[PDB]
């Protein structure tokens, strides 16, 4: 009579990388790297303000786009490309800095 | 098993222009004494292929100053800085760094030179030949380029068709040019029934259809 | 100052045990690494195995099962034999050498150099017994030449395994030789033509001879060639 | 019939654990896993997992701006800056991946050796080490006795003398003991030491 | 005079980084073992073919050396690059030493590999000397060295010899159970005589 | 071999009393959470494989 120890295997498992071999098949693995996006702004949960036509230095001077969010408060600020700070021909001046500011402004 | 992959696969140079060949290892070809063995071999029509470079970057001696070998890891490149008629050939890739040594696909390098019309020539065959019941007529076209030539065999205005194999030498060392043997096979009989045998060749080098032929047996 | 020449048989038969023999000139075995290299008609070159003095036939594991590498330190010769033989095994074998650095312990576990290489012998595989050519004279019709230039040559027809060799005038004769490649006819048998292209002044006045040697059977043909004598 | 273990092959049909026993004797042959073995492996990769996967609990906002470009020499600081920064996360990334396949192979087959060795110290002196990763017992062993060394309760004294009987012998018969020392000469017969005096106690003939 | 790993490493072997030295009636012999050498060469290899892969990120210039740029950003991308040197000079640092010891540890693991291989071969026909060596209890011509090297040895064909000159009192050697046939048996030139062939003869 | 004490240097680019500009503090910043997320990262995982 006799005795054996042994490991278990399958038959088609997966490979992966280590430090002395590039492509070594072990049972099993899993991904480390995240590949997988959500098409939308998951905002559950969070006062999300959409600004849309608006741009976000908008809200401080009142363009007309800018109604809707002269005193809007928010946890969550989505600047839109289509936004515009302005109505009448002009720029902002050290504008990022203050878009930065109004971004983590809550409103 | 290492893999080695050589691009183009075919790579039709012209006379005295510049080229290089890639070679893609599946593996990285490092070494503990910290040389990477990786090698190009240069076999040109019917010989043994010779080595042009060891160690990726190292041109062997007695080799054109030309061949110049680059690469890195798994990404290398034969460099050659002006192709002349006398590096026709297959070219390949081996690393030696990983049990077993593994060649690349090969990578055939043929001359683009200038057209040359085909000199044309025509044989009857033998009458040794003849007793053993089988006639073989040979059409001859010698020192010529491009590779392309169209051979009709006319027996008595008759266009014959397949009856008819054709070999071709290749590139030539020097010169680039090519040469081709159409040989007509058919029977004894056959053979004595027709008179004319005619060779129809048509190239890029001939201004109109060059025949040759022989009326048979006479002289 | 060294030199590599094959030597074996032709043609093997199918499940035989192939063998070859690299002989060498001008160097001593003892000091290189020693391969074997295959290469199939027009495939890529496969790497068989490689011994050196004092043993260690480490081989591709596609034919590990069936190499056998030897070599004899007193004939100069690197051998090999190929046992239970197949159609994939017909191939050009060339042999191959490599620099032998006694002092690097890390060289014998990294594939061998290929620094000098051999001819190349072809070892067809098959079951069609040797059949020597025969050689017919292709000859200008009546010096119809009318050229500055004539052409003559030899037909080298029916004959298996391959190759055949055809050297004009024992040599001599080398500018403006074209020995075509052999093509296979449909009855299983080879032939080849071999031309050479002379002046047109030189036919009667010169001889020409092609050397025809089979050595699959042995065979040795010398065949003149001269325009008809109507 | 045959059967073999680790050095060597991996059983693709032992399938409620990662290591077991596999036997063979009168009865037949059996797989059935060591529960204990395999939990001590499943549970350290288990361990690397819940430290690996742990959030970073920093929060970033941006920098740059999509719609509408910062001033040039800024943005090429700060892609300078991203671009060194992805360099190192990499980096990291590869060769922590790198690091733990490698421990976690060398875990499992360190688990392995922990059980070899465990069943080598049980059967003492009644086995010996077929060198594929099994063990010749040298007495009958059946499958409540096979249990034994699974469960770790095999008692090696029981069937010591026998096994170690059937490992010296140079026939088919083994070592012999030695007769008593009483100061009576001994002649052996069946297996036992009976006294030469009564051989030497009849009738000639 | 010889001796094995757990003491030293043989400078005479050039084969290999591995090997078996042995010693008989015929003398000694220094022959590498191929199969585990390799072993060890080509995970050493891993590691540098690992290592050597380059880094395909391209930077440009941000600092200018001919005319320099304004003292705030400038002291920032100093800031930032000498930050960054900090940490690949330290993540350098420590991967040279961890493959080091991963790389010393390594050629350990593959020496015992190795060692632990040709104990199994030998089952019970050799004993550890303790030095990395195995006193073979049977005599063990060239041949018989070569067996144990390419794993062709047969522990079987020298078992009974071995084992009987391995437990042993003085010259002596363990002997069998005399047949269990009924007839007592005496011991005679190493084979157990019958005592019927001894009780009917003559007296004097 | 850990005790090894860093000679790295580093002077004041911000400021603690009187805030520098927004934008290019918001760098800073972003740059600084940034470095000390790394070496956040390398200090928790070289005292685990040390200790491994
Ligand atoms: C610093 O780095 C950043 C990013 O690394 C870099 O800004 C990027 O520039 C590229 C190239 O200009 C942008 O990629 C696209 O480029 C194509 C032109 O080939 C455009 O057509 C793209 O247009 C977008 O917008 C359209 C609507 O107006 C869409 O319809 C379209 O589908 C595209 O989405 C786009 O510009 C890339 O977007 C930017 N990245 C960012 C974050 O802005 C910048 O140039 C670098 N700075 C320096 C000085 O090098
Ligand atoms: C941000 O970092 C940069 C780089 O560290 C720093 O600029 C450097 O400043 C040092 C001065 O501390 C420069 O070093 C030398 O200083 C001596 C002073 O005696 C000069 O003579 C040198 O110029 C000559 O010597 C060179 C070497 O032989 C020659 O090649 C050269 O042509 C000159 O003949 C040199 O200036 C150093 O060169 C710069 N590095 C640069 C500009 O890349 C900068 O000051 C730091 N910023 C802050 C705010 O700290
Ligand atoms: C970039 O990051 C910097 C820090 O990482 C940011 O600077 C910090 O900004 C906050 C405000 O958001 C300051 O907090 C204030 O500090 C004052 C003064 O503090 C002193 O007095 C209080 C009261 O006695 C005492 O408790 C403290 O210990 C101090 O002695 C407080 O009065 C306020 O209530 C508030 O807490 C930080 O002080 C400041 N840090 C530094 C180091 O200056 C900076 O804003 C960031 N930049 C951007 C653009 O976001
Ligand atoms: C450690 O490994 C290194 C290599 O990684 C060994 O050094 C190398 O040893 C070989 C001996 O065969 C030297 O080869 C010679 O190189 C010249 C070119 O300089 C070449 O023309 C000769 O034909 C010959 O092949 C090689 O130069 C040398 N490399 C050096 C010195 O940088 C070294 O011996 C190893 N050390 C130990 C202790 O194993
Ligand atoms: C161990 O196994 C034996 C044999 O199967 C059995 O009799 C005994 O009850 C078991 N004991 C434990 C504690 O598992
Ligand atoms: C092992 O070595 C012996 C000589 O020592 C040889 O006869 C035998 O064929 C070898 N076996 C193998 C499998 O190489």
């Amino acid at each position: 009579d006799k005795i054996c120890l042994g490991h278990h295997a399958v038959s088609n498992g997966t490979k992966v990388n280590t430090l002395t071999e590039r492509g070594v098949e072990v049972v099993n693995a899993t991904e480390t790297v995240e590949r997988t996006n959500i098409p939308r702004i998951c905002s559950k949960g969070k006062r999300t303000v959409d600004l849309g036509q608006c741009g976000l230095l908008g809200t401080i001077t009142g363009p007309p786009q800018c109604d809707q969010f002269l005193e809007f408060s928010a946890d969550l600020i989505i600047e839109r490309r289509e936004g515009s700070d302005v109505c009448y021909p002009g720029k902002f001046v050290n504008e990022e800095a203050l878009r930065q500011i109004l971004r983590e402004s809550g409103g | 098993d290492v893999v080695m992959t050589q691009s183009p696969l075919s790579l039709p140079v012209t006379l005295g222009q510049p080229a290089s060949i890639s070679c893609r290892s599946s593996q990285g070809l490092a070494f503990l004494d910290g040389n990477t063995y990786l090698s190009w071999f240069q076999q040109r029509p019917g010989q043994s292929p010779r080595r042009l470079i060891y160690k990726v970057s190292n041109r062997d001696s007695g080799v054109p100053d030309r061949f110049s070998g680059s690469g890195s890891r798994t990404d290398f490149t034969l460099k050659i800085s002006r192709v002349e008629a006398e590096d026709v050939g297959v070219y390949y890739c081996m690393q030696g760094t990983h049990w077993p040594l593994t060649f690349g696909g090969g990578t055939k390098v043929e001359i683009k030179r200038t057209v040359a019309a085909p000199s044309v020539f025509i044989f009857p065959p033998s009458d040794e030949q003849l007793k053993s019941g089988t006639a073989s007529v040979v059409c001859l076209l010698n020192n010529f380029y491009p590779r392309e030539a169209k051979v009709q065999w006319k027996v008595d205005n008759a266009l014959q068709s397949g009856n008819s194999q054709e070999s071709v030498t290749e590139q030539d060392s020097k010169d680039s040019t090519y040469s081709l043997s159409s040989t007509l096979t058919l029977s004894k009989a056959d053979y004595e029934k027709h008179k004319v045998y005619a060779c129809e060749v048509t190239h890029q080098g001939l201004r109109s259809p060059v025949t040759k032929s022989f009326n048979r047996g006479e002289c | 100052q060294v030199q590599l020449q094959e030597s074996g048989p032709g043609l093997v038969k199918p499940s035989e045990t192939l063998s070859l023999t690299c002989t060498v000139s001008g160097a001593s075995v003892s000091s290189y690494f020693w391969s074997w290299i295959r290469q199939p008609a027009g495939k890529a070159l496969e790497w068989i195995g490689r011994i050196y003095t004092s043993g260690n036939t480490k081989s591709n594991p596609s034919l590990e099962s069936r190499v056998t590498m030897s070599l004899d330190a007193s004939k100069d010769q690197f051998s090999l034999k190929l046992t239970s033989v197949t159609a994939a095994d017909t191939a050009v074998y060339y042999c191959a050498a490599g620099r032998l650095d006694y002092s690097d312990t890390t060289g014998y576990y990294k594939p061998p150099p290929l620094d000098y290489w051999g001819q190349g012998a072809l070892v067809t595989v098959s079951s069609a017994s040797t059949k020597g050519p025969s050689v017919f004279p292709l000859a200008p019709s009546s010096k119809s030449t009318s050229g500055g230039t004539a052409a003559l040559g030899c037909l080298v027809k029916d004959y298996f395994p391959e190759p055949v060799t055809v050297s004009w005038n024992s040599g001599a004769l080398t500018s403006g030789v074209h020995t075509f490649p052999a093509v296979l006819q449909s009855s299983g048998l080879y032939s080849l033509s071999s031309v050479v292209t002379v002046p047109s002044s030189s036919l009667g006045t010169q001889t020409y001879i092609c050397n025809v040697n089979h050595k699959p059977s042995n065979t040795k043909v010398d065949k003149k060639v001269e325009p008809k004598s109507c | 019939g045959a059967i073999a273990g680790f050095i060597e092959n991996g059983w693709e049909g032992l399938i409620d654990g990662w290591y077991g026993f596999r036997h063979q004797n009168a009865q037949g042959e059996g797989t059935a896993a060591d529960y204990k073995s395999t939990q001590s492996a499943i549970d350290q990769i288990t361990g690397k997992l819940n430290r690996l996967i742990e959030k970073t609990n920093q929060q970033f906002e941006l920098i740059d701006n999509e719609f509408n470009e910062v001033e040039k020499q800024i943005g090429n600081v700060i892609n300078w800056t991203r671009d060194s920064i992805t360099e190192v996360w990499s980096y990291n990334a590869e060769l922590l991946v790198a690091m733990e396949n490698q421990h976690t192979i060398d875990l499992a087959d360190s688990e392995m050796d922990k059980l070899y060795e465990r069943v080598k110290r049980q059967l003492r002196e009644n086995a010996e080490e077929d060198g594929t990763g099994c063990f010749e017992i040298f007495h009958k062993c059946d499958d409540d006795c096979m249990a034994s060394i699974r469960n770790n309760t095999y008692d090696h004294s029981k069937y010591r003398e026998e096994a170690m009987q059937n490992r010296i012998q140079i026939d088919g018969s083994g070592y012999i003991p030695e007769a008593p020392r009483d100061g009576q000469a001994y002649v052996r017969k069946d297996g036992e030491w009976v006294l030469l005096s009564t051989f030497l106690s009849g009738r000639l003939v």
